[PDB]
């Protein structure tokens, strides 16, 4: 469940990255 | 019919197309625009995870569907635990399936990952999807440009 | 506008990375 | 007695001048594990700001040393406004000073070979005003940063 968590930032972060990239 | 149905077999059908791609097994005839950005975006997204992530993924043994769909539960609770929902986290929503799937060959998985994607998309985005613009309009735009 | 925009990406990078790293 | 405070700075304004150093590729006449992990992490922190927020860094231009201490100081503080600091903020603030140092380069006017040690200086400046205490409350750079990132 840690991994949870880390994943679940690293994932957030890619995603929230990839809808700034597109405005 | 209900407007959540179609909205959740839209989704179901967007789950099987990407994850057929993944599979990279052909299919016998239609595909959307929405398909077709999607099978763009979210794959180039699932390349970044399984590199960025692959010390995380290295050490998941995926030897069931019952453990990828307890992995993905988890991760995507964390994910959207702050409330907010954008095009870009729906995407890695289909990214981290195919990531899952990937593993799950390695170690009908399809049919079962993109049943619990699709779920997932329509409990926690279904709403805020209809709200913006929808899947052939405001999801191609998005990423349209 | 853009400072604000920026700032709040910054913002959620910066606690993300924070919670990848436990 | 006196100098606490002094030897914060100048050990916060080594690291922002080496970091940005280290993004120009100037060799440094001085590197520490927190110089090299906050390379790494600042780093990638920079290059994933170039590439996903584009269209906002396209939205300015940083013509001047003034403008781009106008800039940082803006972002920065609507990024600390929520008033909370961690250690992923802090790189933050190395990696956007980065950010616009490379801007700079791009689009100042007046020739300025110097261009990244006025950067580092207000970079310097705001880490220490606005997260100095919080620093030596969490361990500082070894027992603090280093291990939060190895
Ligand atoms: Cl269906
Ligand atoms: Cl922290």
């Amino acid at each position: 469940e840690e991994w949870a968590r880390e994943i679940g930032a690293q994932l957030r972060r890619i995603a929230d990255d990839l809808n700034a990239q597109y405005e | 019919g209900s407007m959540a149905e179609s909205e959740l077999m839209h989704i179901h059908s967007l789950a099987e197309h990407y994850l057929q791609y993944v599979l990279q097994v052909p299919a016998f005839e239609a595909p959307s625009q929405a398909c077709r950005v999607l099978q763009r975006v979210a794959f180039s997204v699932q390349k970044e995870v399984e590199k960025n992530l692959k010390s995380y993924l290295d050490d998941f043994h995926v030897e069931s569907i019952d453990t990828a769909r307890i992995i993905f539960n988890q991760v995507m609770e964390k994910e959207f635990e702050d409330g907010i929902i954008n095009w870009g986290r729906i995407v890695t929503i289909f990214a981290f399936g195919g990531v899952l799937l990937k593993k799950l060959k390695q170690e009908s998985a399809y049919k079962q990952v993109s049943s619990f994607v699709a779920e997932f998309i329509m409990n926690n985005t279904g709403e805020w999807i209809r709200q913006n613009g929808g899947w052939e309009d405001g999801f191609i735009k998005k990423f349209e440009p």
